[PDB]
RNA sequence: CAGGUGGUCAGGUAGAGCAUACCAAGGCGUACGAGAUAACUAUGGUUAAGGAACUCGGCAAAAUGCCCCCGUAACUUCGGG
RNA sequence: AAAUUCCUUGUCGGGUAAGUUCCGACCUGCACGAAUGGCGUAACGACUUCUCAACUGUCUCAACCAUAGACUCGGCGAAA
RNA sequence: CUCGAUGUCGGCUCGUCGCAUCCUGGGGCUGGAGCAGGUCCCAAGGGUUGGGCUGUUCGCCCAUUAAAGCGGCACGCGAGCUGGGUUUAGAACGUCGUGAGACAGUUCGGUCUCUAUCCGCCGCGCGCGUCAGAAACUUGAGGAAACCUGUCCCUAGUACGAGAGGACCGGGACGGACGAACCUCUGGUGCACCAGUUGUCCCGCCAGGGGCACCGCUGGAUAGCCACGUUCGGUCAGGAUAACCGCUGAAAGCAUCUAAGCGGGAAACCUUCUCCAAGAUCAGGUUUCUCACCCACUUGGUGGGAUAAGGCCCCCCGCAGAACACGGGUUCAAUAGGUCAGACCUGGAAGCUCAGUAAUGGGUGUAGGGAACUGGUGCUAACCGGCCGAAAACUU
């Protein structure tokens, strides 16, 4: 009751529909997937599936990952990841060694693209959260972009946890919700996905159906 | 795009020439005013023996842009001045006549006594 | 080519002239007035081409009463009826936005 | 910015422990009938006579 | 060629100009030039190019190479020797060999030579 | 040791000029280097639309700039401005 | 109502969409005044104060680029 | 308490908390017809604008808004910034004093020092632990983030009302502000890109180019980074409740929401959605791989040596990056460079020829030059290799 797929964004183009609006989308090669394994709650205490991506040579793939797809009977892919599924109704519609294509979602269907976001280094407080800063001009002495006060005085001795100040950001897993399916397309493996999809062109994508819609 | 303390022409004979914005209509803290979004403005500037005359508290609507508007379609406009027309509280005109070209956005605004008076829309 | 030419390839558009930047350019665009679908003309000379394929723009100056308006649409769009070329121009720029600073005889196009 | 205080004997010493060479790895050569230990980076430029073994 | 990501060799980016310059009138006389290893990665696509007007060898690729090199008598060579050594390889007509590290700052060397 | 020190000589092209620009004769590359796209600070550069809304205050920056030719207000001690 | 006015953002006119500052008067001068000069005054001011045109990263609201440091490696190596 | 120093008002930047609630949410009473209100009770989840004048705080005013809350934290915050005011030395006016001088009376002028040792915070590694050595995918104890709201239409000119006016509850469309990811478009930037041009020197000279003048200036500009640009979010549904409205019903033959028992009930609380997370020392789970030798001794859960699975270092690099880490690649190779062809940016090269007295113009020719994005190509460098790394048992 939650569809899933991997992929890999292959960057951004902009189509028309028949209202003649223009639609800027997000092609992902929602390539083929294959289970090889299947999560039981009598065995592991909670229900998902495995999806496996990528085309790979066999020779990178060490021999304790090599025998985990010599027991699902599959020839070993690149990537590897999880469909949480909810309670129930895992192994009622997946087995291990099926074929899992790009047209499992429709036309007009809500999606939530996971990805992981675009690296952005050791940021500034200007950047990474939004500070103004103080000015240019007026007499401001070496104090352009820098955050300014970080506490109180002497009651309380301390900064706080969680005050927001400079540091590494990007490379988190992000969420982008209920993001719209123009145009699926099982010729070529790729679905048109109307916005912004986290990541590099070239990264790997979770492709699950939205619940919000 | 057309913030406070901005001057704009005004593209009508109320006998006003620049106004001058003061707030943007149309929520807290609004920033920007584009096609189809309502100026409380003062006049600045104004032909002698005119109706309106300096100093007078006015709302106006902004008909033309020199930053450009995306359309729905993928095509934008954009104009060589800002312009407004001095309406009346009702979204009339308070001239008789309006100048120059003016922006289709004024339609899903609900302005149609400002396009059955201007020369052009675009 | 490019890595999304399987996409943009069936969107793409023939009937579209060759017209350079410095042309005279009619423009029919379908506009809607509650439910009529008339067809607007734009007349005017382009001054830009931004190419790339489906995602290629053109724009087009006119001066409409004695006030400018430049119109940025896409190629291959198809809110765009027909394009005519009216008159070939001479000119050495590829960006031609100089025009954004001239009226009357000065903003002219030679003829060739 | 001053040091409030003098630092411990223990806690100067956990820090100046830290500064150390990292040691590189040598591969074995024979060059000219002869047996030497030179960094692999280096291991094209002493089988061409560019290495100075001193 | 691919720019610098980064600040420029010798400081200035008027000043790479000039190193680049001067490294290929002495790649291209000698054959064999030892440098600094950064000095020796940026001379490889910016030599191999001037190599590539010498196999072409018309008067346009003649005037190409002599914006870049203030030296006739290297140009010579490159359009008469080098040139045409050349002519029956598909690139790559250079060679980077690491050297030890020099004293004095530790600056890791390199030689940069044509290939034969 | 980026500060201070009196006089003398003083080239070419552009230029009103001993300003400034690029050069001659003649000097010098001046004494830690080599790398590397972090934040941040300095020193510079550009900026859509708006144009003092910033601010104690147009502070800082931006702007004006040269030769020839027309033209030029109140006020005034008749010179000026 | 002042380089002088405490009460005080006095009151009235002008300028501004809005003016404790500014210009004009009024006189209820806490506490003006004739060589410790009184009242004016063309020119002049790196002086104080207010307005306007032109212009701009001063700001709405920030973005990017080069260089010197910061950061890494090798040498020398302090300080409160 | 501090005088062998605890830096003062306001503003800027960044905050956190209380509720004595300004808005939004739930209610009782009303001298609540309706619409708007008054008053009290519950409620801190989010939101709470920009300007004129003043050194100001405060306050008046302008234009809005759902509203423009009140307070604590050295009247939060100067080893974070400002220095206009106060509060040094200069000077002047008024007033006081014979004078020197003085004036919570005024007025112009007036240096804001510090390389972070410690805890604290924000990030990132190295070490060991988790009873053999490894690799992959994971459950979530417990946390972080987020939480705002308007206008118009329908229901309906209906209920209500003499009229004037004008809804509750339900359904829909379009916005403001704020956060996130993103680069297709619009726009910004562009220091090895293309073109025009001034001064000057040089390449022997002409023709063609370069050095230097802020990238000399100027017109453009792909990639990257970006916002003014694009797309999306704050939803829906459960649980336990606050004020308050109840049901059944005694003590008290009646009555009462309560004493036994059971309900409805809010942006607060808990789940749901997003993210971190087994150093959660109770150190988890499902799996696959290696699954094996030798020597010395005081024979010990003993020291060394050599391996397996696997990893690290070196090497070629990256849109990953301060260093480290992380990711891709290593000849069974397209990992970077070159090279070939596209895309894209510039806009018509040089040479030759024709037209003109010449400056210049036409032709050969969508020419030439060129970087990042895409694809073929085994031409250069990814090598002729070093360092780590696997098990006492016993009880039921
Ligand atoms: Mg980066
Ligand atoms: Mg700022
Ligand atoms: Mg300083
Ligand atoms: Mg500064
Ligand atoms: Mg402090
Ligand atoms: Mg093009
Ligand atoms: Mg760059
Ligand atoms: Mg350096
Ligand atoms: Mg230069
Ligand atoms: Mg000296
Ligand atoms: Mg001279
Ligand atoms: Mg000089
Ligand atoms: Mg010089
Ligand atoms: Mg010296
Ligand atoms: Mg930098
Ligand atoms: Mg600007
Ligand atoms: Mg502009
Ligand atoms: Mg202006
Ligand atoms: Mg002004
Ligand atoms: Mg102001
Ligand atoms: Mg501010
Ligand atoms: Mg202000
Ligand atoms: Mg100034
Ligand atoms: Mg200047
Ligand atoms: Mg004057
Ligand atoms: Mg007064
Ligand atoms: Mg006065
Ligand atoms: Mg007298
Ligand atoms: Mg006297
Ligand atoms: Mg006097
Ligand atoms: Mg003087
Ligand atoms: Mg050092
Ligand atoms: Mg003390
Ligand atoms: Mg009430
Ligand atoms: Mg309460
Ligand atoms: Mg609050
Ligand atoms: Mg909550
Ligand atoms: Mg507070
Ligand atoms: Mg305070
Ligand atoms: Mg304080
Ligand atoms: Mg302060
Ligand atoms: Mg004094
Ligand atoms: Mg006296
Ligand atoms: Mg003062
Ligand atoms: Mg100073
Ligand atoms: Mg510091
Ligand atoms: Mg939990
Ligand atoms: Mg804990
Ligand atoms: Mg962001
Ligand atoms: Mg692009
Ligand atoms: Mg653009
Ligand atoms: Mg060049
Ligand atoms: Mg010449
Ligand atoms: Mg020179
Ligand atoms: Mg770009
Ligand atoms: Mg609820
Ligand atoms: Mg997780
Ligand atoms: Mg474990
Ligand atoms: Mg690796
Ligand atoms: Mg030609
Ligand atoms: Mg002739
Ligand atoms: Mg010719
Ligand atoms: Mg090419």
């Amino acid at each position: 009751a939650r569809k899933g797929i991997l992929g890999t964004k292959l960057g951004m183009t902009q189509v028309f529909d028949e209202s003649n609006r223009v639609v800027p989308v997000t092609v992902v090669k929602a390539g083929p997937n294959v289970v090889t394994r299947i999560r039981t709650p009598e065995r592991d205490g909670y229900s998902a599936v495995q999806l496996a991506y990528g085309e790979i040579s066999p020779r990178k793939v060490n021999k304790p990952l090599t025998g985990q797809y010599t027991a699902a009977g599959v020839n070993p892919r690149r990537y590897l990841a999880e469909l949480r599924l909810d309670d129930s109704d895992a192994a009622t519609e997946y087995q291990v060694g099926q074929e899992l294509t790009a047209e499992i979602f429709a036309d007009g269907s809500y999606v939530d693209v996971t990805g992981t976001s675009k690296g952005k280094g050791f940021a500034g407080t200007m950047k990474r959260h939004g500070f103004r800063g103080q000015g240019a001009s007026h007499g401001a002495q070496a104090v352009h972009r820098r955050p300014g006060s970080i506490g109180g005085c002497a009651t309380p001795a301390r900064v706080f946890k969680g005050t927001r100040m400079a540091g590494r950001m990007g490379n988190d897993r992000v969420t982008v919700l209920n993001l719209l399916v123009h145009k699926v397309d099982a010729e070529n493996g790729v679905l048109l996905i109307k916005g912004a999809v986290p990541g590099r062109t070239g990264g790997l994508v979770m492709v699950r159906s939205a619940i919000k819609r | 795009v057309i913030q406070q303390e901005s001057r704009l022409k005004v593209a009508d004979n109320t006998g006003a020439k620049e106004i001058l914005c003061i707030r943007v209509l149309g929520g807290s803290s609004r920033r920007y005013a584009g096609i189809g979004d309502v100026i409380v403005a003062t006049v600045k500037d104004a032909i002698p023996g005119g109706n309106v005359k300096r100093g007078d508290v006015v709302k106006a609507v902004v008909v033309r842009t020199v930053k450009e508007r995306r359309r729905p379609d993928g095509s934008y406009i954009k104009f060589d001045e800002n312009a407004a027309v001095i309406i009346k509280p009702d979204n009339d005109p308070r001239g008789t006549r309006i100048f120059g070209p003016v922006g289709r956005e004024l339609r899903e605004k609900r302005f149609m006594k400002i396009i059955s008076l201007a020369p052009e829309v675009l | 080519m490019n890595r999304l030419d399987f996409v943009d390839k069936p969107s793409l558009r023939d009937d579209i002239p060759a017209f350079n930047p410095g042309d005279t350019i009619n423009v029919h665009v379908k506009v809607i007035e509650g439910a009529k679908e008339r067809l607007q003309v734009f007349k005017g000379v382009v001054i830009r081409r931004q190419g790339g394929g489906i995602r290629e723009t053109f724009t087009v100056r006119k001066e409409s009463y004695g006030v400018g308006v430049e119109r940025t649409f896409p190629v291959h769009s198809p809110n765009i009826d027909h394009i005519e070329v009216v008159t070939r121009g001479d000119v050495r720029r590829a960006k031609l936005y100089y025009l954004r600073e001239l009226r009357g005889k000065k903003a002219k196009i030679k003829e060739k | 910015a001053v040091p409030k205080r003098r630092k411990s004997r223990s806690n100067t010493r956990s820090r100046r422990s830290q500064w150390k060479a990292a040691k590189t790895e040598l591969v074995g050569v024979t060059v000219a009938g002869h047996a030497h230990k030179v960094p692999r980076r280096l291991l094209k430029a002493a089988r061409l006579g560019l290495i100075d073994f001193d | 060629p691919k720019p610098t990501k980064g600040p420029r060799l010798g400081g200035s980016s008027s000043h790479q100009k000039a190193i680049l310059a001067n490294l290929a009138t002495s790649l291209f006389e000698h054959g064999r030039i030892t440098t600094t290893e950064p000095k020796a990665r940026a001379l490889r696509p910016y030599a191999e190019k001037l190599i590539t007007h010498a196999k072409k060898g018309a008067l346009h690729n003649r005037r190409e190479v002599l914006k870049k090199l203030r030296d006739k008598d290297v140009v010579h060579t490159l359009f008469a020797e080098i040139g045409p050594f050349f002519a029956d390889r598909d690139g790559g007509y250079t060679r980077i060999i690491k050297i030890e590290a020099r004293k004095g700052d530790n600056a890791p060397m390199a030689v940069i030579e044509l290939v034969r």
